[PDB]
C-alpha cells in the first residue's frame, strides 16, 4: 500500500500506532528471540544491499559497504543481549519501592544519502529492542535502498511474534510530507542524522530532538613524530568508501620545522598537491551556493579533477591544497564529504593547539580530534592536548577509520556514528545513543 | 500508595527514601513527558583519550600428539587405566561399513566400557545431523568422546561436543559472537567440564585434529558458518600409519598437494612468528623426497607413506597460529559448488595465487608497508633456496621462476588435469556461476592474512584464467 | 615377542609471547576466576622493583 | 654483560646437542634448526650494544 498524499500518511501512523498499543505489553523473554531474529536476518543480507546501494546511488565503494554493514550489525547485536528494558528493573523488597520501566511512543528517523543503508538497521534494532515503532524518511535519491531494508528486518520479525506491522516508510518523497510528519501531534521523538542543513530544522520544531552530526576533525602532526606511518595511517582512512563515513580526517596541521618533507611524502604516493590556479578552479566547485555542491560527493579524485578543468593521473589517490586564513568564508575549511584535504603551517605546539580548536569551533558538535607524536617520552604534551580540547574522543596514534590488521582499529570503540547531540550552539561534546534514551523509568511506595 | 505528597510527620521522614518535591525537571512540554531528578551528572561533559597499544602473539597446541607406525591401541590403554568408563565414537558409514571402527570397539570391551557408534555423517555438515548427535549424546551421557575419519567427522564431533556441555546456548549468538581469531573479546563458556575429545586421523593431508576450526551449513538457506576459536582444540591427538596403507591413487595425490598448499600459504602471511616458520619449512622439506616415491608404489614402500602422514600433521601445527590464504577460500567455493572433491580445487590454484601476490610495489592497497612484512617476493625467494633450487649466483626473479616451474613438473607425475574444463565443469553454468563467486569468497575471512589486499575484479581474472588454462599476467 | 615403541611431543597448553605482555596476559587469570595466588622467587628480585 | 654471554652459550649447546641425539624425532629437528639458525646473527649485536 503506497504513500503519496497526506490522507494514506494519517493511515498508515494510526496503523502503526494501534500497532504499537498492541505491542508495549509483552514480557522479557519473547522480546529476545524478536532481537536474535532481526539481527540474524539482517547480517545475513550483507552483499545484495551493498549492489543496490551502488547501482542506486551512483557513487561508492561496493567491499567497503559490505565490511562496515556487517560491523553495525554486529556491534549493534553484542553489545545489548541481556539487559533489562522491560517490566522490573530494580526493588528494595524490605522498604517497598520497585523501579518500573515503560516507552516513548513512536519515533520519526530521517536518513540521508552518504550511509544510506547502514543506520536503517542500527535504528530499528534499538527500536524494536526497547517496544517502540518507528517511520522512515528517506531521500530521494537513494530511497529503495533503504525501504529494502527495512522491509527485510520486517519480515524477519513478522514470523517470530511480531504484530502485523510496526515500521513504516514513504515512498517518493518530497519537501513537504517531512514537515508534515515532523508535525504530527502523536510522535514523540525524531532522530536526524546527517548534515548541518536539517539538524536545525529538527532542533527547532518543539519536540524531543537528538541529532546525528559530524564536524571538521583536524590532525595534529609535530616535529617528534614518526613521519611514514603517519602519512600510511592518513590516506589508508581517508579514502576508504570515499571518505564519507563519519567524521573522517578533514585538515592537517602540521609544525613547520618537518613541514617540507611530508610534502614530498604525499608527492611519492598517492597525494597529489596543488599551489597555483588550479585551486581557484577547485575552490570554485565545491562551494556553489554556500551550501556544499552535491555533484562532489562520494566521487573519485579524477572525475572532480576533471570536472574542476584539469588532468591528472589516474592512480591517485587525494587531493592536497594548502590555505593560509582561518574563518568561515575560506571554502575548504568546511566539511567536504570527498577524498580531499587542505593542510595549514604553524610555527610551534602551542600555535597548532590553537588553530586547531579554532578548525573544531566551526563545526558546532565535537565529535573527534587526533595527535600524532611520540607518545613514551612525552607525556606532558599529551596531558596538555588531551586537557585543551573539546571534542568526545581524542585518538593518539590512532587513525579515525575502521579495518586494519588485528582485532580493530581500534577495538573498543563504537561505530562513527551512534554519537548523538542535543544542541548545535557552542561546547556541546556529543555522546552515544542507546537503549537507555528511548526508556522512561518510573517508582512505586 | 497510601502516602501523602509532601513532608513532614513524625518517625524519620514521610517518605524518607525520597527526595523534595523539587529537583525533578523534564526538557520537554508535549506530551506523555516523564520528569527526571536533576544532579551534578547532568552539568558535566565527560571526555576519554586512547593510545595506541601493542599486541601480543601465541602459540598455543593440544595438550599431547602421539605418533607413529602401530601405536593406536597403546595410545587408548591409558584411557583405559585412567579412569572412563563411558564412551561415544563419531565416524563415517564408509568406515563403519568396512572393520575400521571395529578396531577400537575391540579393545574397549575387553575392559568393559559403554560403547556405540554414530555412522551418520555426510561428505558436509549439515546442522541437523549435529542435533540428533547431540540428542543421541544427552540421551547416553558420554565422558570421552572419539572422533575419526578425516575432515567432516572431525568437525561434526566438535559442533556436537560443544552443545552437549551448554544445552541452553542457541546456535545463533554462536555464530554471532564467534567467527574470527585475532580477537579477544570476550570470552567463550568454560567447556571440558563432563567430557573430553580424542582426535583419529586416518587420510593422510588434512591437518583438522590440532585446528580450532568448524564449518556448518545450513539446511534451509544453503548458508555458510565458521566458527573459530581455541576452545574446540582436541585434547589428544592419535597420528597412526596403519589405518593409511591401503588408500588407492589418488586419494593420497589430494591429501599431498593439499599439504603442499597449507605449507605454502602460511609461511607467507602477515601473522608468521618465528615460532612456526621452522616446522613450515620442514613440512616442505619432508614432501618433497617421499611424496613421488609413495605415490608410485606403495605399500610396497612403507617408508615414504608414514613420512607424508607425518609431514601433514606437520603443516596442520604450522597453520594453525598464523592462518590462511586467498586459494583456500577460493576453493572451499568451487568445490562447494560444482561437487569437485576438496584438495584438487587449490592444486588448479595455487601457481596463478604465487603470481598474483609476487608484484614488486604497486601502492595501491598496502597497508603499513613499513612496519613488519619484509615483502612476498623475498619469502618466496627464501622458501626456494632452503629447498635446494637455486644457482650459487643469482638474482630473485629466476629463484621464483625456478621456485614456480618445479611444482608443475610434480602435477605432472601426480596426474592432474591442467584446467578447470578438462576435470568435466562445462561452460555454460560455470559462466552463469562467475559473479555468485567472485564475491562471495571476498567475504570469507579473507581476512585471512593474505600479503597483498584483493579486490573482486581481481579474482574473477584469476577464475577465468584457471578454467582457459593461462597464467596471470600484465 | 619383540614390540616396537611409539614416540610423543608434549608442551605446555598455551605459550603467551612478545615484548611487553605481560599484564595483558595475566588479565584472564583475573577474568577467569582465581581468588587467591602465591608467588615464588627469589629475594634479589625482590629486592629490586620487579 | 656477560650475564646475557653466558645464557646465549647455554641456548647454542641445549641446541647443537639436541639434534644430533639418538632420540630426534621429525618433529623436534626443525625448531632446533630454527634457534639455531636465530642465535649467529642476533647474539653479538646483542652483545655489543644494549
Amino acid at each position: 500500500m503506497a504513500v503519496t498524499n497526506v490522507a494514506e500518511l494519517n493511515a498508515l501512523v494510526e496503523r502503526v500506532k494501534k500497532a504499537q498499543r498492541e505491542y508495549a505489553s509483552f514480557t522479557q523473554e519473547q522480546v529476545d528471540k524478536i532481537f536474535r531474529a532481526a539481527a540474524l536476518a539482517a547480517a545475513d543480507a550483507r552483499i545484495p544491499l551493498a549492489k543496490m546501494a551502488v547501482a542506486e546511488s551512483g557513487m561508492g565503494i561496493v567491499e567497503d559497504k559490505v565490511i562496515k554493514n556487517h560491523f553495525a550489525s554486529e556491534y549493534i547485536y553484542n553489545a545489548y543481549k541481556d539487559e533489562k528494558t522491560c517490566g522490573v528493573l530494580s526493588e528494595d523488597d524490605t522498604f517497598g519501592t520497585i523501579t518500573i520501566a515503560e516507552p516513548i511512543g513512536i519515533i520519526c528517523g530521517i536518513v540521508p544519502t552518504t550511509n544510506p543503508t547502514s543506520t536503517a538497521i542500527f535504528k530499528s534494532l534499538i527500536s524494536l529492542k526497547t517496544r517502540n515503532a518507528i517511520i522512515f524518511s528517506p531521500h530521494p535519491r537513494a530511497k529503495d535502498a533503504t525501504n529494502k531494508a527495512a522491509d527485510i528486518v520486517l519480515q524477519a520479525a513478522i514470523a517470530a511474534g511480531a504484530p502485523k506491522d510496526l515500521i513504516g516508510w514513504i515512498d517518493q518523497p518530497s519537501v513537504e510530507l517531512s514537515n508534515a510528519l515532523m508535525h504530527h501531534p502523536d510522535i514523540n521523538l525524531i532522530l536526524a542524522t546527517g548534515g548541518p542543513g536539517m539538524v536545525k530544522a529538527a532542533y527547532s520544531s518543539g519536540k524531543p530532538a537528538i541529532g546525528v552530526g559530524a564536524g571538521n576533525t583536524p590532525v595534529v602532526i609535530d616535529e617528534t613524530a614518526d613521519i611514514k606511518r603517519a602519512v600510511a595511517s592518513v590516506l589508508m582512512s581517508k579514502t576508504f568508501d570515499n571518505g564519507v563515513i563519519c567524521a573522517s580526517e578533514q585538515s592537517v596541521v602540521v609544525v613547520d620545522s618537518v613541514y617540507d618533507a611530508v610534502r614530498e611524502r604525499f608527492a611519492t604516493h598517492g597525494g597529489y598537491l596543488l599551489q597555483g590556479k588550479e585551486l581557484k578552479a577547485v575552490q570554485d566547485v565545491i562551494l556553489k551556493n554556500g551550501a556544499l555542491n552535491a555533484a562532489i560527493v562520494g566521487q573519485p579524485a579524477y572525475k572532480i579533477a576533471e570536472l574542476a578543468g584539469f588532468s591528472v593521473p589516474e592512480n591517485t589517490k587525494i587531493l592536497i591544497g594548502e590555505v593560509t586564513v582561518v574563518d568561515e568564508s575560506e571554502p575548504f575549511a568546511h566539511e567536504k564529504l570527498s577524498p580531499t584535504l587542505a593542510m595549514y603551517r604553524a610555527k610551534d605546539f602551542e600555535d597548532a593547539v590553537e588553530k586547531a580548536e579554532k578548525l573544531v569551533a566551526m563545526g558546532g558538535i565535537g565529535h573527534t580530534s587526533c595527535l600524532y607524536t611520540d607518545q613514551d617520552n612525552q607525556p606532558a604534551r599529551v596531558s596538555y592536548f588531551g586537557q585543551k580540547m573539546k571534542t568526545a574522543r581524542i585518538l593518539i596514534n590512532t587513525p579515525a577509520s575502521q579495518g586494519g590488521i588485528g582485532d580493530l582499529y581500534n577495538f573498543k570503540l563504537a561505530p562513527s556514528l551512534t554519537l548523538g547531540c542535543g544542541s548545535w550552539g557552542g561546547n556541546s561534546i556529543s555522546e552515544n545513543v542507546g537503549p537507555k534514551h528511548l526508556i522512561n523509568k518510573k517508582t512505586v511506595a | 500508595i497510601n502516602t501523602p505528597a509532601s513532608q513532614g510527620g513524625i518517625g524519620d521522614l514521610y517518605n524518607f527514601k525520597l527526595a523534595p518535591s523539587l529537583t525533578l525537571g523534564c526538557g520537554s512540554w508535549g506530551g506523555n513527558s516523564i520528569s527526571e531528578n536533576v544532579g551534578p551528572k547532568h552539568l558535566i561533559n565527560k571526555k576519554t583519550v586512547a593510545k595506541r597499544a601493542e599486541n601480543m602473539l601465541w602459540h598455543k597446541l593440544p595438550k599431547s600428539i602421539y605418533f607413529r607406525r602401530g601405536s593406536l591401541p597403546i595410545a587408548l590403554d591409558e584411557v583405559i587405566t585412567d579412569g572412563h568408563k563411558r564412551a561415544l565414537i563419531v565416524t563415517d558409514r564408509f568406515l563403519f561399513n568396512n572393520g575400521y571402527a571395529d578396531q577400537i570397539t575391540s579393545v574397549l570391551k575387553a575392559a568393559g566400557v559403554e560403547t556405540e557408534v554414530f555412522f551418520e555423517v555426510e561428505a558436509d555438515p549439515t546442522l541437523s545431523i549435529v542435533r540428533k548427535g547431540a540428542e543421541l549424546a544427552n540421551s547416553f551421557k558420554p565422558d570421552v568422546i572419539i572422533a575419526l575419519g578425516g575432515g567432516s567427522p572431525m568437525d561434526a564431533a566438535k559442533i556436537m561436543w560443544v552443545m552437549y556441555e551448554h544445552p541452553e546456548t542457541h546456535f545463533e549468538e554462536l555464530a554471532l559472537r564467534f567467527m574470527d581469531i585475532r580477537k579477544r573479546i570476550y570470552k567463550f563458556p568454560k567447556m571440558g567440564v563432563k567430557a573430553k575429545m580424542i582426535a583419529v586421523t586416518t587420510t593422510s593431508g588434512t591437518g583438522s585434529e590440532v585446528t580450532p576450526f568448524a564449518v556448518v551449513t545450513d539446511d534451509a538457506t544453503g548458508q555458510k558458518y565458521p566458527l573459530a576459536d581455541y576452545a574446540l582444540t582436541p585434547d589428544m591427538a592419535i597420528v597412526d600409519a596403519n589405518l593409511v596403507m591401503d588408500m588407492p591413487k589418488s586419494l593420497c595425490a589430494f591429501g599431498g598437494l593439499d599439504a603442499v598448499t597449507h605449507a605454502m600459504e602460511a609461511y607467507v602471511s602477515v601473522l608468521a612468528s618465528e615460532f612456526s616458520d621452522g616446522q613450515a619449512l620442514q613440512a616442505l622439506k619432508l614432501l618433497k623426497e617421499y611424496l613421488p616415491a609413495s605415490y608410485h608404489e606403495g605399500s610396497k614402500n612403507p617408508v615414504a607413506r608414514e613420512r607424508v602422514h607425518s609431514a601433514a600433521t606437520i603443516a596442520g601445527i604450522a597453520f594453525a597460529n598464523a592462518f590462511l590464504g586467498v586459494c583456500h577460500s577460493m576453493a572451499h567455493k568451487l568445490g562447494s559448488q560444482f561437487h569437485i572433491p576438496h584438495g584438487l580445487a587449490n592444486a588448479l590454484l595455487i601457481c596463478n595465487v604465487i603470481r598474483y601476490n609476487a608484484n614488486d610495489n604497486p601502492t595501491k592497497q598496502t597497508a603499513f608497508s613499513q612496519y613488519d612484512r619484509p615483502q612476498a617476493r623475498r619469502r618466496y625467494a627464501e622458501i626456494a633456496d632452503h629447498l635446494g633450487l637455486s644457482a650459487p649466483g643469482d638474482r630473485t626473479a629466476a629463484k621464483i621462476e625456478k621456485l614456480l616451474a618445479w611444482l608443475e613438473t610434480l602435477k605432472a607425475e601426480l596426474g592432474i588435469p591442467k584446467s578447470i574444463r578438462e576435470a568435466g565443469v562445462q561452460e555454460a553454468d560455470f559462466l552463469a556461476n562467475v559473479d555468485k563467486l567472485s564475491e562471495d569468497a571476498f567475504d570469507d575471512q579473507c581476512t585471512g592474512a593474505n600479503p597483498r589486499y584483493p579486490l573482486i575484479s581481481e579474482l574473477k581474472q584469476i577464475l577465468l584464467d584457471t578454467y582457459y588454462g593461462r597464467d596471470y599476467v600484465e
